[PDB]
């Protein structure tokens, strides 16, 4: 996250931290995710497509720090890694960028809700916030272009939803952004998601219910003028989510 | 890997 604020998991308790174990036993951070039911985390297919082996991945809930333990945190393996069959990637744009991870503790159990672990509501069909709405994003991604390490503390920020009309302007993304995607950015281009934030939540207050409106997917650079963050429009994928869970 | 932005996490680029 470029700019924004350091946060703690109690403020973002659906946030899932996804890592990958390597041969030799080193662990690296991959992407964020969102807990939508006790057994299911939702994320982005692009985070896993090149290494689609569920055994490689570790999922944490209730975790505020990248390489230290948080009290109340819970560690999971991936029982099922479901990638979207029509995923593809162009030069910038990623398509059907959505994935589901069925999680399981070593004891065979799903998540147990607590002060630091909670599910986030899915949106209803065809119902997204009006453009101009302020929404939040969360992740362990880069804070600046020059970072070669991710921040040790979880971050969040607030961005505004941008209309498809505006995001499809020539100096924005043109026809590369589709109606299955949502753009969001800072009007001053000072805060944004960045590499490492992918798969994380874009959450909007929708009829007073916090709702998983988007999933961090793509964008040209980070906090670049006229280059919004682009997000998987969760509301378009409800049949797919329903069928695969 | 690729360090080119959102979309490139955990990729193989030899
Ligand atoms: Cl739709």
């Amino acid at each position: 996250i470029i700019g924004g604020e350091f946060t703690t998991i109690e403020n973002q308790p659906w946030f899932a931290a996804i890592y990958r174990r390597h041969r030799g036993g080193s662990v690296t951070y991959v992407c964020g995710g969102s807990l939508i039911s006790p057994c299911w985390v939702i994320s982005a297919t692009h985070c896993f497509i090149d290494y689609p082996k569920k055994e490689d991945y570790i999922v944490y809930l209730g975790r505020s720090r990248l390489n230290s333990n948080t009290q109340g945190e819970m560690k999971f393996e991936v029982e099922n890694l479901i990638l979207h069959k029509d995923y593809s990637a162009d030069t910038l744009a990623h398509h059907n960028d959505i994935a589901l991870l069925k999680i399981r503790s070593k004891e065979g159990r799903c998540a147990q809700p607590s002060r630091t672990i909670q599910t986030i509501a899915l949106p209803s069909m065809y119902n997204d916030p009006q453009f101009g709405t302020s929404c939040e994003i969360t992740g362990f991604g880069k804070e600046q272009s020059t970072d070669y390490l991710y921040p040790e503390q979880l971050k969040m920020t607030v961005v505004k939803l941008i209309s498809h009309r505006e995001c499809q302007q020539p100096h924005y993304y043109g026809s590369e952004v589709t109606t299955k995607m949502l753009c969001a950015a800072d009007p001053q281009w000072k805060t944004d998601s960045c590499q490492g934030d992918s798969g994380g939540p874009l959450v909007c207050s929708l009829q007073g219910r916090m709702t998983l409106t988007g999933i961090v997917s793509w964008g040209r650079g980070c906090a670049l003028k006229d280059k919004p963050g682009v997000y998987t429009r969760v509301s378009h994928f409800l049949p797919w989510i329903r069928s695969h869970t | 890997g690729x360090a080119l932005g959102r979309g490139c996490e955990n990729h193989r680029c030899l």
